[PDB]
């Protein structure tokens, strides 16, 4: 029986795509990660996406930012999900 | 004792897998364990319509996971 | 532990849950761990605009089990 | 003793109902210590938008985290 | 080893979850970081009225609600430095 | 264990803590514990000091649980401990 | 040192401000190791000021309790 845990290990030392909390997701490299789905990414790129609002029509448009570091520590309780980019 | 043979009855079946924010991942189990973390292959994503097609395998936090289904 | 709950064992009882929910009826067995067994069962929810109009959302529920783990508050009725 | 209702509701209709305005309505094929549920051909209700979300086919296994109140033979 | 030995009966800075400052100070505290404070005030509201600053004196927070605790340099009781409140309200730890 | 041994390994390193309430804090480590709460001595806000409200601060208790990001520099971690203590961790908690 | 203050705080009047916003008032009678409270001579309230209810004892689990405001005694 390969646990979830186990098939996630064989992507180590890869890139994979984080979805997290609050409208964000990060891609980088997967150095590290535990049961409670912490995770030490190196050469990270989060993105967070943002919806503004035209004030008079209610019209929504899509906004992005995005930031970069060499080396990250992730909470595991901010992670819904892991999959390649 | 019946969700452990639940879980060893669905390897392989393709399922709807619902978290607590309302986000529903449909696809094939690859794996899951008894935390209810989850491995689905061809993984699609549902909320408003089609948000996301996954072309990898895609791991899902058990406490995050409000359902597991077979999907027929 | 601190409440024992003998002395509620008969009685329409108020108890408050973790979601928003307020549910109302007659205790009628409970564990160690605050799990219970009520009878003529009213749920309760809680939104906006009910708040002292508290009676129009009502469903009745009948004998139920209300999960221990998201008792957040009990008192008599 | 809630347990034994809930064991006595094996192979009976059950309705579960979350924390949030969400409930699920099927068969209870049984569950374990932390009261996570297998339940047959399960219809899901939303409460507060008035409506099903999804007719489930074969079981579904249902997370007692969020798991507030059980109803044995289900609604009325 | 990260005890909150260091910060007893000394003034401290309380940022609750919920996103609210407090000035206090630490009488007690446990292994789940529920705190015992004494002589509490907010912080967003003392350059409007000083008098409805001072919330309390003695309450029991509990550790689930605790965000952060910050240790500040008290000269003796009866002083500490700055105040603020224009600044864009802090959030909560849930998104 | 593995992330508890890991910032072990990086106390007295300068570090920037970013928080669930979106606040960012530059410090130094000074301690962890079981539950990765962060001691964190000399510390400045990062981003901006547009969240004003400590300034007479130097010294931090972080509760573990309100802890979103911990940015590190490149030079501080071996990758190949990393990845084999990860490999034997997963094997561990669930064998 | 808190739950020992807790212990000893058994006769006293306390306000219990919970996570849904709720204040309660009433007199400590008792708690446990993990911080579950009954108490004495009870007023609920929103935290807007809406009296709903009054109760003689009532049982509050200590996961729902943000705070408790206590006398400055």
């Amino acid at each position: 029986v390969e646990e979830p845990l186990d098939l996630i290990r064989l992507s180590l030392d890869e890139r994979i795509y984080v979805k997290m909390r609050n409208d964000r997701e990060l891609r980088g490299r997967l150095h590290a990660y535990d049961q409670h789905l912490n995770m030490i990414l190196g050469d990270v790129e989060e993105t967070v996406t943002t919806i503004e609002i035209d004030e008079e029509t209610y019209e929504e448009i899509y906004k992005s930012t995005k930031r970069n570091i060499p080396m990250l520590f992730v909470r595991g309780d901010g992670v819904v999900l892991v999959a390649p980019p | 004792q019946t969700p452990s043979d639940f879980l060893k009855q669905i390897i392989g079946r393709p399922v709807v897998v619902k978290l607590n924010s309302g986000v529903d991942y449909r696809g094939v189990l690859a794996c899951l364990d008894g935390y209810m973390n989850i491995a689905l292959e061809q993984t699609e994503e549902y909320v408003n319509g089609q948000l996301k097609n996954k072309y990898g395998d895609a791991f899902i936090r058990g406490n995050n996971v409000l359902y597991i289904s077979t999907q027929k | 532990s601190i409440l024992d709950l003998s002395k509620y064992i008969d009685k329409t009882i108020r108890v408050k849950f973790q979601g928003g929910r307020e549910a109302s009826g007659i205790l009628k067995g409970f564990d160690p761990l605050l799990n219970l067994v009520l009878d003529g069962t009213i749920e309760y929810m809680r939104d906006p605009d009910d708040q002292y109009k508290l009676t129009e959302d009502t469903r009745q529920l009948g004998l139920v089990v209300c999960r221990g783990t998201s008792v957040v508050l009990i008192c008599p009725q | 003793l809630p347990l034994e209702l809930v064991d006595k509701c094996i192979g009976s209709r059950i309705h579960i109902v979350m924390k949030s305005d969400k409930e699920i309505v099927g068969t209870l094929l049984g569950f374990d210590d932390f009261v996570n549920m297998v339940l047959e051909d399960v219809t899901e209700f939303e409460i507060t938008p008035e409506g099903r979300r999804i007719t489930k086919l074969d079981q579904i296994l249902l997370n007692g985290n969020n798991i507030t109140m059980l109803v044995p033979g289900g609604e009325g | 080893t990260s005890a909150l030995e260091n910060y007893i009966n000394r003034t401290v800075a309380v940022i609750t979850s919920d996103g609210r400052m407090i000035v206090g100070t630490l009488k007690g505290f446990d292994q789940t970081i529920n705190l015992i404070l004494d002589e509490s005030h907010e912080r967003v509201f003392s350059s409007s009225q000083g008098v409805e600053q001072v919330v309390l004196g003695l309450y029991i927070v509990r550790g689930d609600n605790v965000a952060v605790i910050g240790e500040i340099d008290e000269e003796t009781d009866s002083a500490l430095d700055l105040g603020n409140i224009r600044a864009e309200p802090l959030n909560s730890v849930a998104h | 264990m593995l992330f508890y041994s890991f910032f072990k390994s990086l106390v007295g390193k300068d570090v920037v803590v970013e928080l669930k309430n979106d606040l960012s804090i530059c410090g130094t480590l000074h301690s962890v514990d079981q539950y990765l709460n962060i001691k964190l001595t000399d510390i400045s806000v990062t981003d901006p000091e547009k969240y004003p409200h400590m300034l007479s601060v130097k010294n931090c208790f972080i509760r573990g649980s309100v802890v979103r990001y911990v940015q590190l520099p490149a030079d501080e971690v071996d990758t190949q401990l990393l990845q084999d203590a990860a490999r034997k961790e997963a094997l561990q908690q669930k064998q | 040192l808190p739950l020992s203050l807790l212990k000893t705080a058994q006769n006293h009047p306390m306000l219990v401000e919970l996570k849904n916003g709720e204040t309660y008032n009433g007199h400590l009678v008792s708690c446990d190791n993990w911080m579950n409270i009954n108490l004495r001579e009870v007023i609920c309230t929103s935290r807007d000021g809406d009296k709903f209810w009054r109760m003689p004892e009532c049982y509050i689990r200590g996961s729902t309790i943000k705070y408790l405001r206590i006398p400055d005694e």
